[PDB]
RNA sequence: CACCCCCGUGCCCAUAGCACUGUGGAACCACCCCACCCCAUGCCGAACUGGGUCGUGAAACACAGCAGCGCCAAUGAUACUCGGACCGCAGGGUCCCGGAAAAGUCGGUCAGCGCGGGGGUU
RNA sequence: UCCCAAAAUGUAACGGAGGCGCCCAAAGGUCACCUCAAGACGGUUGGAAAUCGUCUGUAGAGCGCAAAGGUAGAAGGUGGCUUGACUGCGAGACUGACACGUCGAGCAGGGAGGAAACUCGGGCUUAGUGAACCGGUGGUACCGUGUGGAAGGGCCAUCG
RNA sequence: UCACAAGGCUAAAACCUUAUGAAACUCCGAAGGGGCACGCGUUUAGUCCGGGAGUGAGGCU
């Protein structure tokens, strides 16, 4: 969207399957704090697991 | 306790007072009700500990902290915050700690002779939440801070206000003519 | 007069007067006969007419009431650029629709104190005297 | 109060489902568990408590579970939907449960 | 259902609701009693839950009475109005033809139709 | 979003009012549980309003924001577990001049909650948006100018 | 919901009788309209594929 952005960012959710493949979506920085933990399906095998890549 | 007992021996005083077809049909006694509603101007966390402490030592139960309703008038007011403290007794822990306010309690106040016979709920039970917390059996000077008082809410199963006063004249209770 | 607050701006159409063509709170009543608008002040001029008329004291029934908002452009200004804002107030009396109920008065000094109101009026009047017991 | 029940009432969804729902009513010290075909204004098997119980008062769950579930083999009754009531499925229910969910 | 009654559960979604009122008890329901555990309380067996009585049917529920309230609601006429034609400078209004309300008056109503089970008819 | 807008959709004006360019890691998925505003009587600080109790109580409340519709058998308030705020697709419609846009059953992989029937491909819904072009980044090994490599492009993703 | 006429009543609000306005109020609610099936009954248009356009200032009641 538009750069100055503090409240909620575009956060990139990569693999830990070490694929290739990652996820998009957006944390207010004011709850998350310190990373992101999430546990989505992963096309290059079968659900995998990624975290809050910069 | 015992007063459980004394209540069963109120049954037939009260059937025989009365003349109830039934013995169910006689006033009885639900829960007894503990609030502590300092707050608005006292929004100490320090403080609504101290009221979770004492309320917890005397009536020997856990106390819930009743929030603030939202509603935010001029002064001073807001939303999700605590504002009071409820202790709701009833069965036994109701009457231990009931036994210990006839037996410990009222006496022991300050200045005493009775509280407000004029009626209550005009529906047929009766409230009444006496002030100062420095009369009591377990709340000692010599183990708080500062100094508070409490809200008190019995109800009587009673259908008027005579039934219900009768059942708590006879229960043990100070009417101050 | 004015009403006391509300949306602001408003409109216009017509069909006979719903309520309500019957005498209430007085023995002598005024009609409408024409569909008109009705400002304030011609509702005040009525009123101050009848109110001397009466003297102390008669009782004064002004059952109509402006609360439709009426507005006029500046001077001199091209259409458009907005909304004329707010020049007057008027009420939509409808014909039959019952404008006044004065009691406490005799026959006599109803039809004057009337007659005096209709000529201070934009639109052609009748006085009535009850019976209209559509309820009560 | 009957919100519970109306709730889980309507959270069957009576008809278009296709099972047959299948009562309770562990209130009393005796019960109902009926099985019903929803559309149809019709009730189906069912096996009650109170023609003689045995003795056991809530220890008897599974009894009537496997009794019910027994008239069940005989009409002809495969499939199922649980309408519960005001019973959050724990002990008792549970055991009519379990009992049908074998004894079938 | 054989006749009643009770318990569940439905179609119906107030002419089916509420109040006042009467009836009901071991035969279903309810309160009841106990709770160290299953289980559960933003606190408390109040509620969920668990082991079970007697006692009471007073509360609650079921049933009956009732038209105070609520709800349902005519015919008659009217409002408006498709479509035929008209008057008024205009605000607006009329005639013919069919359709036709709302509110109100008359009233109507303390519902009706099922399924299953239990328990009773010396 | 409402009114205009003439009871189908649609419909203009420098006509009449008001919001948006976000927010939420829980405000989502599921599972389970709870019922509001307000007034009246009586209640230590209070005493217009606080917190407790009884009675009334179909919505007179709440829904992150505008309003409209909607909603009490929940969308409203609370808790457990959670990552469906998922890949590969899309029967069939709504809607637009086109490009767009919207709803969506059902199949596969593979998971979440539930005892389970089941539900979940974001949020009660309707705003929270930018077509191409040229470029950044992670994967991919489709083309690669005698051949084999590499520069460079292409593809999926994605940022400006 | 907002606005409003006389009175009651009360400490003013709520509430009671009487009474009324509303594009952005609605317990209700027509005439008419719109979709779909038939054609129970008359009549002539339609739809699709392809060639050629012009029009996109409208005017009054
Ligand atoms: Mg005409
Ligand atoms: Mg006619
Ligand atoms: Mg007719
Ligand atoms: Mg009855
Ligand atoms: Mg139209
Ligand atoms: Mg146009
Ligand atoms: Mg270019
Ligand atoms: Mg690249
Ligand atoms: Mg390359
Ligand atoms: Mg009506
Ligand atoms: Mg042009
Ligand atoms: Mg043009
Ligand atoms: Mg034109």
């Amino acid at each position: 969207a538009a750069a100055g952005a503090a409240p909620r960012i575009i956060v990139k959710m990569e693999s830990s399957a070490g694929t290739g493949f990652y996820y998009t979506t957006t944390k207010n920085r004011r709850n998350t704090q310190a990373k992101l933990e999430l546990k989505k399906y992963d096309p290059v095998a079968a659900h995998v697991v990624f975290a809050a890549a910069a | 306790q015992l007063k459980t007992k004394y209540n069963d021996q109120v049954r037939p005083a009260l059937m025989q007072q009365f003349g109830y077809s039934s013995v169910m049909a006689v006033p009885r006694i639900e829960k007894i009700v503990v609030n502590e509603g300092l707050g608005s101007s006292k929004e100490d966390s320090k403080a609504i500990d101290k009221a979770a402490k004492e309320l917890a030592l005397i009536t020997l139960q856990k106390p819930i902290i009743t929030k603030a309703k939202k509603s935010i008038s001029n002064f001073k007011l807001r939303q999700g915050m605590p504002v009071g403290i409820k202790v709701t007794l009833r069965g036994e822990r109701m009457y231990v700690f009931l036994e210990k306010l006839i037996n410990i309690g009222l006496p022991r106040i300050r200045d005493f002779r009775g509280i407000n016979p004029n009626a209550f709920d005009g529906r047929g039970n009766y409230n009444l939440g006496i002030k100062e917390q420095l009369i009591f059996p377990e709340i000692t000077y010599d183990m708080v801070d500062k100094t508070r008082g409490m809200d008190i809410t019995i109800v009587t199963t009673a259908k008027t206000d005579e039934e219900a006063r009768a059942l708590l004249q006879s229960m043990g209770l100070p009417f101050r003519k | 007069k004015r009403t006391k607050f509300r949306k602001q701006f408003r409109g216009r159409m017509t069909g006979d007067a719903k309520g309500g063509d019957y005498v209430a709170f007085g023995d002598y009543g005024l009609i409408a006969m024409e569909p008109a608008w009705i400002k304030s002040n011609q509702i005040e001029a009525c009123r101050i007419v009848m109110s001397r008329h009466f003297r102390r004291g008669g009782k004064i029934y002004i059952r109509i009431f402006p609360d439709k908002p009426v507005t006029k452009k500046p001077a001199e200004t091209r259409m458009g650029k907005g909304k004329g804002a707010v020049e007057y107030w008027v009420s939509v009396v409808k014909p039959g629709r019952v404008m006044f109920e004065v009691a406490g008065v005799t026959e006599e000094q109803a039809k004057e104190a009337f007659r005096l109101a209709g000529h201070k009026l934009p639109i052609q009047t009748k006085m009535v005297k009850r019976e209209v017991y559509d309820e009560a | 109060r009957r919100k519970l029940r109306t709730r889980r009432k309507v959270r069957t969804t009576t008809a278009a489902s296709g099972k047959l729902r299948l009562s309770v009513y562990r209130s009393s010290k005796h019960i109902y568990a009926q099985i019903i075909d929803d559309s149809r204004g019709q009730t189906l098997a069912a096996a009650s408590s109170a023609a003689l119980k045995s003795g056991n008062k809530t220890d008897t769950a599974a009894a009537v579970g496997k009794a019910l579930a027994a008239a069940a083999a005989e009409k002809g009754i495969k499939q199922v939907v649980f309408d519960r009531g005001s019973y959050k499925y724990h002990g008792r229910v549970k055991a009519l449960a379990d009992a049908a969910r074998e004894g079938g």
